[PDB]
């Protein structure tokens, strides 16, 4: 399902080598680290997300992603 | 040509900027309200310089009148400073090519750059205070410096000296946080890191905003304008880069990335990684 | 073959660690990983990519060009 | 918690396999390669950076950290 | 020998994983893996490259390339 | 020693695999994998890098060098 669309608010890099975006008022993580670096970019450039996941559950996890400009 | 800077009041000193940004440059047809705009600096040979005379220091008195600075032109560096007093130029080492007639002329073992200068100074910019107070002391160490290698306080005077002419001169936003010093409560202006970072990335600035057409937004380096009163309330004068400063690398100076203006270089500096999971792996 | 040529309209990281891209109406996907920041980067300062492969899906060959 | 919040001053790696940067006058280091790009990134781009870690003292070490734009 | 010195007019990421670049007319391909992001920035900026190789004939292969600021 | 300091005049990725700058007219390589994106990154903005080194002679190697945005 497309659990959140928009372009990300913040990023943040965790402990566990995890990484969560904030899009669309919802926070979701990523154990995916090619994501990393992807999403930076994404976030630089006003990209629009879509998180898309099983479970959309702000705090959940997702390992799709699809980025539009605009 | 001579210019006056007076700091007597803010209007003094507004106007005296204003007077010789009119003079030196001219404005971005697609930066520009009234007569407040982003303008690039007029084409002049290489060593054209022109002077600045300090006055006001003391709020409209014709004392403290001793003071000029040698600008270079094309890129408003300050070359050097003259005691019009005994008549003397004391010049940096990077400005051998600056010749002023009439004045002895010390050629110093001192460079100009903001790194030695604040070796020299023991005073890093981030933080600089400057107030009226300190503009006088400055202009009082200026005049008693003699010999061919800068001092302690002759680079202290130096460094809030070139923050409130040239680079002002620069930044719209340094003029009007400065400003205010002026002001009969007589506050301090404390530099910040992002004036700080505003003159580091002068050159990188003066590329890009002659591309820009009204795209919603411009990123250069550390630096983001969100509209076109941020570009004018923070950049007043930029090289023209038809200048060393303007080029790094490559040849394309923008990038226009969804409605925002790019320098192409900022964008391929995020955009030159590998895939990161082979990237950490592979110590 | 090229399979598609033009810019990049959509990305997309998939939960199997393959990358798609949209290319000229078509959705072509790549299991290279070193091809998801290429193509991210494509995308976001208008390259031309051309899609190339023995069918025209994956692919594991193409071409950048500046617009 | 919240150890230093501002733009990058400066980065740097070191001989012994640490990446140090410098933020809101404090210095930290991580030794994670995933946030080498990250960081530098950041730095040039004049991101905020939010450096988080369980305890805030000089010259520890971190692994967590959160990226905005403004 | 240095080959060709220029902008890149092209790049090519090829099914061997090799990454193939065109500089001043000629094609050269590199397996060094961390070339590929390099000289695609340098490609996006206009950067020029020297490539350097035994053989210099269009369809040659290179393992070092330097990145100018002309 | 501080051996350099200064902007990247050029990058070059080596036959052996590790990369050269040349900083304040001396060349310097490193063989540390996790520093070749970061130092093209510091070239193509044109950053002051300073190189730190045992042995400062042009052709010496480094593992430490510090980014700086001044």
């Amino acid at each position: 399902a497309d659990c959140a669309k928009g372009k990300i608010e913040f990023s943040k890099y965790n402990e566990d080598d995890t990484f969560t975006v904030k899009v669309d008022g919802k926070e979701y993580w990523t154990s995916r680290w090619n994501l990393q670096p992807l999403l930076q970019s994404a976030q630089l450039t006003g990209m629009t997300v879509t998180i898309k996941s099983s479970t959309c559950e702000s705090g959940s996890g997702f390992a799709e992603v699809q980025f539009n400009n605009d | 040509r001579e210019f006056t800077i007076d700091f007597s009041t803010q209007q003094s000193y507004v106007s005296s900027l204003n007077s010789i940004r009119t003079e030196i440059s001219t404005p971005l047809e697609h930066i520009s309200q009234g007569t407040t705009s982003v303008s690039v600096i007029n084409h002049t040979p290489p060593g054209s310089y022109f002077a600045v005379d300090i006055r006001g220091l003391d709020v409209y008195q014709a004392r403290f009148d001793h003071l000029r600075l040698i600008i270079e032109q094309n890129n408003l560096y300050v070359a050097g400073f003259v005691n019009t007093a005994t008549n003397t130029f004391y010049r940096f080492s990077d400005f051998t090519h600056i010749s002023v007639p009439g004045v002895t002329t010390v050629s110093m073992t001192t460079d100009s750059s903001y790194t030695t200068l604040q070796r020299v100074a023991a005073l890093e910019r981030s933080g600089m205070q400057i107030s009226r107070h300190s503009l006088v002391s400055s202009y009082l160490a200026l005049m008693e410096f003699s010999g061919n290698t800068m001092t302690r306080d002759a680079s202290r005077a130096v460094l809030r000296f070139v923050t409130v002419t040239a680079e002002a001169l620069r930044f719209r936003q340094i003029q009007r946080e400065f400003r205010q010093a002026l002001s009969e409560t007589a506050p301090v202006y404390t530099m910040t890191p992002g004036d700080v970072d505003l003159t580091l990335n002068w050159g990188r600035i003066s590329n890009v905003l002659p591309e820009y057409r009204g795209e919603d937004g411009v990123r250069v380096g550390r630096i983001s304008f969100n509209n076109i009163s941020a570009i004018l309330g923070t950049v007043a004068v930029i090289l023209n880069c038809h200048q060393p400063e303007c080029q790094i690398t490559g040849d394309r100076p923008v990038i226009k990335i969804n409605n925002t203006l790019w320098e192409s270089n900022t964008a391929a500096a995020f955009l030159n990684r590998k895939s990161q999971f082979l990237y950490t792996t592979g110590k």
